[PDB]
């Protein structure tokens, strides 16, 4: 949370050794939370007012004490307002996906209530393309100056 | 009488030289604290000014 939260605050691309001029514009954030607790939220918006960074950015909470299948819909949510953001006026978005984990045991969970044939320890075939049409959906375009830079925070079980 | 006589123009050249090396010891000690306090005071008016310019950032957000 305090990597991804110093990464929020003071990364900055820099024109001047690229060569362009400048045109030096900070960054906009959409921060979604899927399943966070209570204290890394508290901690996440605290930095945030901290650093000045709500006048730019967008939350998508969908907190621990929240139902349990809407956390399917919550990165596609945000990353509709991310592509939006980018490619319609010319931004340099940065999308905080925190802990993906609660996303697969959500998906975990709609694909055993369906009886769905499973991989490796229990996760359906199908995740694979769902984390795609999550991940995917970043990137660069060609002429437009909007942008998508995404870090998604995984937590591995077994580290 | 003239070894005694040698000795004592020795022990003036010594002590011109202790002179001469507080002396010097001085100088470089005045320098040393004047770019010190140059340093720090630079240091500490950056470190204001920057201080309010966040500041005024942050409230101009707000």
């Amino acid at each position: 949370n305090e990597i991804a939260a110093q990464i929020a605050r003071q990364a900055t691309v820099r024109p001047d050794l690229s060569g362009e001029g400048e045109k030096e514009e900070p960054f906009a954030v959409v921060f979604a939370a899927m399943g966070i607790t209570q204290r890394e939220l508290s901690y996440f918006i605290q930095e945030f007012e901290r650093t000045g960074a709500l006048s730019r950015s967008v939350l998508f909470l969908n907190k621990a004490d929240d139902p349990t299948i809407e956390r399917i819909l919550t990165p596609r949510m945000a990353l509709t307002v991310a592509e939006y953001l980018a490619f319609e006026h010319d931004y340099h978005v940065l999308v905080i996906l925190t802990d993906m984990t609660n996303y697969c045991e959500a998906l975990r969970e709609i694909g055993a209530a369906r009886e769905e044939i499973p991989g490796r320890r229990g996760y359906p075939g199908y995740m694979y393309t769902d984390l795609a049409t999550i991940y995917e959906r970043a990137g660069v375009v060609e002429g437009k100056k909007g942008s998508v830079t995404q870090i998604p925070i995984l937590s591995m079980p077994d580290d | 009488s003239k070894l005694e006589a040698i000795l004592s123009q020795e022990v003036e050249a010594e002590i011109q030289a202790l002179l001469q090396e507080a002396e010097a010891k001085a100088e470089a000690v005045k320098r040393e604290a004047e770019e010190k306090a140059k340093a720090l005071l630079q240091a500490r008016e950056r470190a204001l000014e920057a201080q309010y310019r966040a500041a005024l950032r942050r409230a101009e957000s707000a």
